[PDB]
């Protein structure tokens, strides 16, 4: 149960253990994971009065290629506890690519056990240097509204869809934030970014008493904002005669939104005149929820040329950064959250697993061994090795963070990079040129209604005879099946290649299947690496998925808007 | 050659049976008539009259899990069940004895019960479930690196993860498919690759033995 | 230092602490009012929230045989309740089985209940007395040549033999001599001699619980 003086007071007791909850974090996870084979290959039993020095001299340092066939054995049909352990209930996918070949890696309820310690801890603390009502909400721009089954027969994906379809989640999240404005299912809905524009205007729905402007990242409030500078005619003409747009078409959302709807002449001219106001946006999150206090974002790295537009969004509401780490191995929390986006320094939390650090100090790169967690010394640059329940023990993710400062026993810590770059050929294409190729020349059915389209990702599926693969695409509004069915016969059209045509075109693997996706889960995608607990070279975001790719895969499918095969065949 | 008195449809001698497979020895396997119980039995285990009892050199050892350990003290050379340390041997002692106790006797209820004991019974059994589950952390077999003490004392029972499947009318696999799928990960070594009896005939059997008394 | 959570007519409690006493370790006891069991010890067994319980380096260590068999595993130099051969260790592990099923029910029928349930006991424990009286044979302990896993398992119930002898009012020792007999042999050892608090006073928990539950 919440309170923040006895929860903080605990934190400064935790991170005063630092050493001494970072190697316990070690011996409960040796402990609960003794039977891992890949140990059993490294020589290691468990206990002995060298149990950090052992971990330390006998396993060497693995890389995503090394753990992507035994995590591709947890997944593909043979439930197969591994790298970890217990088969888990979902994987994820990190930034880069492993080869540019897809990579997938372990989740477990203990994801979940930091979660809402991870929330409390910083709502605590944000919430200490920026009070909330108690009867109050959150505009929370969040979505985990996709549900699938991998070819296995296990759930594969995302942080976002466990972290809120988790039967922990909403009573978890219930006391230590702020009541959400959307509907569950509106959060959940199969229309993401009907989903999106409904959210804006849940989020729009009580402003009186919102705390706060919730987005992952800067960027993520700038495409709601930036929507918002989309869609609010619409808005105001939907809530309006309490009849909803013909934009939405989804039944259990508009069913829902109708359940909230009812003729309403004075608001429209009330909205009017003071949007109206705004010179072209200057600082309009302020003037939508008067009183938030704040601006809640990932405002550092890949987000630096984001934070002033957000801040040109936000105007002068102060803007606060979210603490750092992911399902793969949380790391720091945001002790002081009222800092400046271009200062803002996280606090890592001691049991979340253990780490360890390579150093970049001899030239470029120098080879030096992995240091203890305070052994690191301020000021320089270390890359981020972690060991922990996420199934990746010693695990190269390759980006850099640097040490600014200590908060009480530990250390605080700024990032600067942008993408983990060690690219080599990837197996997943169709080039990426032909793959961003067949989304252009495609997607230009979309572009003549007023929509360029903005991000995307592709599939393939072994479990179907014959395959078929998955094109995924987010885009600015709404259309109708023929254009979208265009598209796919497009993306087919589209891979030049003498080689996807001998295939598609004999019948070996099927149809391309263009499952048009909502807006912003590309978005997600961003939000949920840029955040992982590593450092800021989190954003190379892959372009096909195999059976090795999982964080666009939970994504990927309740929430296809539309589901089609080629027409053509 | 090795001698186990066991029984076709008993868990525990399915466990003496994949430990001695495992580890890497050449046994002769007994089935028995309850009804008309050897002589060889009947001298082995006199009072009890229970399996598995494996005579060695002359030597019954009797139970699953002492059979197990002793396959794993006789022949300790290569696949060791144990870990070195001895809280290890500790934590699959005390999980192996676990899965033996509770959930030996809920499951019971799962298939040879009815009425309260029946609803009583499956929900013992999620609870239970959890909590072997929940020590898992996140490891890939209990005993060892490899297969182990409890992994050898639980893995019997995935024989039993079909009946309690449809007799328990619940799914151990969609609120935990975690444990079961443990199982079928170790389906893959020979040892529980013909260990086991088929699923579908311990369901039937366990059917059986609901139709013979009342 | 070592801590145990015991309690003072516990037979297991006692079966950990002669246990301990036995191989020669220095340890600290701290009895428990079950009402409100202690934070070390919900934090050792939050479940079963029940004893004896060694703790050692901060991890817990839980359950009666597995104790003794921690005993046996965290000090190996000096004293071995186990012989050097796999298939004696069997036997005393199969024996000590034995003293865990229809023999601890046995006494607990006896002393616990009346009328119906009570004959239905003595003869049970009876009957276990004498098959224990069979395989004793003629060895001073059990567990091996000299004290052993065994005799630290059952000896302890050697106290509320004035108690079943009394509730019952039998006399265990004229059927079966050996085993008090043995029992009071036993009593000898420095593990034992010091360990296990008074029988009248067991007894008279014993009369206690009889009081409360007619
Ligand atoms: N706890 C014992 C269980 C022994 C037991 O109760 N066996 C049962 C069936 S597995 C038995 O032999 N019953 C005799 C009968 O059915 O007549 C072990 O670990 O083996
Ligand atoms: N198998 C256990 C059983 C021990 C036992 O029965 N302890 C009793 C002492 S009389 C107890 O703790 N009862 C507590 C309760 O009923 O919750 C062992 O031998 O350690
Ligand atoms: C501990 C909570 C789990 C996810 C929290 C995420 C949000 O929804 C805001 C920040 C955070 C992203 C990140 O910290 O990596
Ligand atoms: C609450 C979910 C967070 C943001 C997670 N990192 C994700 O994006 O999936
Ligand atoms: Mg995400």
């Amino acid at each position: 149960t919440f309170d923040m003086n006895r929860v903080i007071d605990e934190f400064d007791e935790m991170t005063r253990n630092a050493h001494q909850v970072q190697k316990q974090t070690l011996k409960e996870i040796l402990l609960k994971n003794q039977s891992a084979i890949y140990l059993q290959n490294c020589g290691l039993n468990g206990n002995a009065t060298d149990p950090e020095e052992a971990f330390k001299s006998m396993v060497p340092l693995v890389t995503d290629v090394e753990l992507e066939p035994y995590i591709k054995r947890m997944v593909d049909g043979d439930t197969s506890p591994i790298l970890t352990g217990h088969p888990v209930p979902a994987i994820s996918l990190s930034s880069g690519t492993s080869q540019g070949r897809p990579k997938f890696i372990p989740f477990t309820d203990e994801l979940m056990e930091n979660t809402l310690q991870l929330f409390r801890t910083a709502f605590a603390f944000r919430n200490r240097d920026f009070p909330i009502d108690d009867n109050g909400k959150a505009l929370q721009f969040i979505f985990s509204s996709k549900q699938y089954i991998s070819t296995g027969g296990v759930p594969v994906g995302t942080a976002t869809t466990n972290v809120y379809r988790n039967p922990n989640f909403k009573a978890g999240m219930k006391s230590i934030t702020s009541p959400s404005c959307s509907p569950d299912e509106v959060i959940f809905s199969p229309d993401v970014h009907q989903a999106l524009y409904c959210h804006l205007l849940s989020g729009i729905l009580f402003r009186d008493q919102v705390q706060y402007v919730f987005a992952v990242f800067a960027h993520g409030l700038v495409h709601a904002f930036r929507t918002f500078e989309q869609v609010w005619e619409e808005i105001v003409t939907d809530i309006k005669d309490g009849v909803l747009s013909n934009r939405i078409t989804v039944p259990s959302v508009r069913t829902a939104m109708s359940k909230l709807l009812t003729p309403n002449p004075e608001l429209a001219e009330t909205i009017r005149t003071k949007c109206m106001s705004l010179s072209n946006w200057y600082g309009l999150i302020p003037a939508l929820f008067p009183n938030a206090k704040y601006v809640y974002g990932i405002m550092t790295g890949s987000m630096e040329p984001y934070v002033p537009k957000l801040r040109h969004y936000a105007g002068d509401l102060p803007l606060v950064s979210h603490d750092y780490g992911s399902s793969e191995g949380w790391i720091a929390a945001n002790v002081t959250p009222r800092l400046s986006p271009e200062e803002a320094t996280f606090a890592v939390i001691p049991n979340l697993g253990y780490f360890e650090f390579l150093p970049v100090s001899e030239t470029g790169e120098g080879e030096e061994k992995p240091v203890g967690l305070t052994q690191v010394k301020i000021g320089e640059e270390y890359e981020v090795v972690i060991t922990n329940y996420a199934g990746l023990y010693r695990y190269r993710l390759g980006d850099v963070v640097k040490v600014i400062g200590f908060y009480n026993n530990t250390p605080q810590l700024k990032f600067i990079c942008r993408r983990n770059l060690i690219l080599s050929i990837n197996i997943d294409k169709n080039t990426e040129r032909d793959l961003q190729l067949s989304v252009e020349s495609a997607a230009k059915r979309l572009s003549e209604e007023k929509i360029e389209v903005i991000d995307f990702s592709s599939y393939i599926d072994v479990s179907t005879d014959p395959g078929h693969y998955a094109i995924f695409w987010e885009i600015s509004g709404e259309t109708n099946e023929d254009v979208l069915q265009d598209c796919c016969n497009c993306l087919d059209r589209a891979f030049i290649d003498a080689g996807y045509v001998s295939s598609r075109k004999c019948k070996t693997i099927g149809a391309l299947e263009l499952r048009v996706v909502a807006k912003g889960t590309f978005r997600k995608i961003q939000e949920h690496f840029l955040g992982l607990g590593s450092s800021a070279g989190q954003f190379k975001m892959p372009r096909c998925v195999k059976p090795s790719n999982a964080k666009v895969l939970q994504i990927l499918c309740e929430n296809v808007v539309s589901s089609y095969f080629s027409t053509a065949f | 050659l090795p001698i186990l008195l066991d029984y076709w449809p008993s868990m525990f001698g399915m466990r003496a049976r994949v430990a001695l497979r495992e580890k890497g020895v050449e046994f002769e396997y007994r089935e028995e008539d309850f009804s008309n119980k050897s002589p060889l039995l009947l001298q082995s285990n006199p009072i009890h009259k229970k399996i598995p009892v494996l005579v060695h050199n002359g030597k019954p050892v009797c139970e699953s899990l002492n059979v197990v350990q002793y396959v794993d003290e006789a022949w300790p050379e290569k696949n060791p069940f144990f870990p070195s340390d001895p809280y290890g041997r500790a934590q699959a002692r005390f999980w192996a004895d676990f899965v033996d106790k509770k959930f030996t006797d809920a499951q019971f209820k799962v298939w040879g019960k009815k009425g309260e004991e029946q609803e009583a019974g499956k929900k013992e059994f999620i609870e239970a479930v959890k909590i072997l589950e929940s020590e898992l952390g996140d490891k890939p077999y209990f005993g060892g690196d490899s297969f182990g003490y409890v992994d050898i004392s639980l893995i019997t029972f995935s024989s039993w993860f079909q009946a309690y499947e449809k007799f328990g009318n619940f799914s151990i696999e969609s609120e935990s498919p975690k444990l079961i799928a443990w199982a079928k990960r170790c389906m893959e070594k020979e040892s529980v690759s013909k260990s086991l009896p088929d699923s579908e005939k311990i369901v039937a059997y366990a059917a059986e033995y609901r139709k013979n008394n009342l």
